[PDB]
């Protein structure tokens, strides 16, 4: 909103009212976090594409940044500084200055929510019953089970839809598309497919599972019916008539 | 009501074909990857160039639907001896006999 | 000594090449259990008709 | 024979065709016949001079 620093997002987006890490690993997001330690700290996250190029690009950055108040900061100066974020809401970057580093403008606070809130809360339930669902079928996805002491005994949706958001893990790309909207009663509809479409997947997982135990019982017991056939023929006197002109 | 219980029906059945779509993405990303790690690059790209060709291919209805027949069949043999060369030059042959 | 050594690496050669024929194995029936799931897709309720 | 194709002066088609060969190679050579055979044509086309 006021060039504050654009510092990436290695491999994450960071949501609404939830921790997440943030780290540099260039010396060019080094001088984001120094003004960002230097500016009082309100920083701009825009994400960067899949694998960065080690310069940020003008291709690299995405529309939608979030507001993030700077929780702690770490100093640990090899090129490295865990600056925190647990940030407030998404916002539209606006333009862009081409770097390095780049510079971005941000709309203001996203406080606007739904009215209905009963409707949203009900939603908020399905949400968590389709999470436990989720993540007690899928450990396949080497998924937590500490993620579901975080979403229960919080009054936030807003902070509840962007904790099973990103505690459903998936790609960066995915988490972008959750930080596209600003409505809350379409997000959860949106981590709702995620999920039916994913336990979807594990139904696959179960139904080939099931193909591939039939696979070894049909081809193991019809090589050993074709050797009991094949030893059957060889005790007969059968294994005599087969000669025509060697007959 | 009736009309916006449709609403919510078409929403529900719009994403489970999304679910499907991408069910079947993943199946058809397992196909490719497979005949290309556990084959010879896709006998250099055949399948691939010829799936997209089934589309390209214009064909008639019956016909579209032996040739993804003929890809069914195949998928598991391309070093093959006929086995995969019979259903090979039958997918090239149906894709260059104009239509 | 020498034909010891031999003798090691190639029992070790063979039992990695064993490995590699089971675990290929096992991948090619896991092909093959994606493989199943098209035609019939495509073959339903031609019967009733 | 990786290095084969590009130490070899060729046709734009015999290369192509031989980096084709090429691709089909780099796994078992006494078995597995996609392998034998695109060396043996990997072989009998890259040692052509051109």
């Amino acid at each position: 909103r006021l060039e504050l620093p654009v510092i990436p997002l290695r491999n994450t987006v960071i949501l609404p009212h939830t921790t997440t890490p943030v780290d540099v690993g260039r010396a060019k997001s080094k001088r984001a976090v120094e003004e960002a330690m230097g500016a009082d700290r309100l920083i701009f996250l825009v994400a960067q594409r899949d694998p960065e190029v080690d310069d940020p690009a003008p291709d690299d950055l995405y529309t939608w940044g979030v507001q993030a108040v700077v929780k702690q900061a770490m100093r640990l100066p090899d090129g490295t500084l865990q600056v925190m974020v647990e940030a407030r809401a998404r916002a539209q970057v606006t333009d862009y200055i081409p770097g390095p580093y780049l510079r971005a403008r941000g709309e203001v606070f996203s406080e606007i929510f739904p009215i209905d809130e009963a409707v949203v809360r009900v939603l908020v339930e399905e949400l968590k019953e389709a999470f436990e669902k989720y993540v007690a079928n899928h450990k396949s996805l080497r998924l937590d089970r500490y993620q579901l002491e975080a979403v229960k005994g919080t009054s936030d949706p807003a902070m509840l839809a962007d904790t099973i958001a990103y505690h459903a893990t998936w790609t960066v790309a995915e988490k972008q598309e959750i930080l596209e909207l600003t409505d809350l009663e379409a997000r959860l509809k949106k981590v709702l497919g995620l999920l039916s479409r994913d336990l979807e997947r594990f139904e696959l997982d179960k139904r080939v599972a099931q193909r591939v135990k039939e696979q070894m019982d049909t081809n193991q017991r019809e090589y050993y019916l074709r050797e009991q056939m094949k030893a059957i023929q060889k005790e007969l006197g059968g294994e005599d008539g087969l000669s025509d002109l060697e007959a | 009501l009736e009309r916006f219980e449709l609403d919510k029906r078409v929403a529900q059945r719009v994403k489970e074909q999304m679910d499907t779509n991408q069910r079947e993405y993943y199946l058809r990303e397992q196909m490719k990857a497979i005949q290309k790690e556990l084959g010879g690059e896709d006998g250099l790209s055949d399948l691939e160039a010829l799936r997209k060709k089934i589309e390209e291919v214009g064909m008639p209805e019956a016909v579209k639907t032996k040739a993804l027949k003929e890809l069914d069949r195949l998928e598991r043999m391309q070093q093959g001896s006929p086995e995969a060369t019979v259903a090979r030059t039958y997918l090239d042959w149906l894709t260059e006999v104009p239509w």
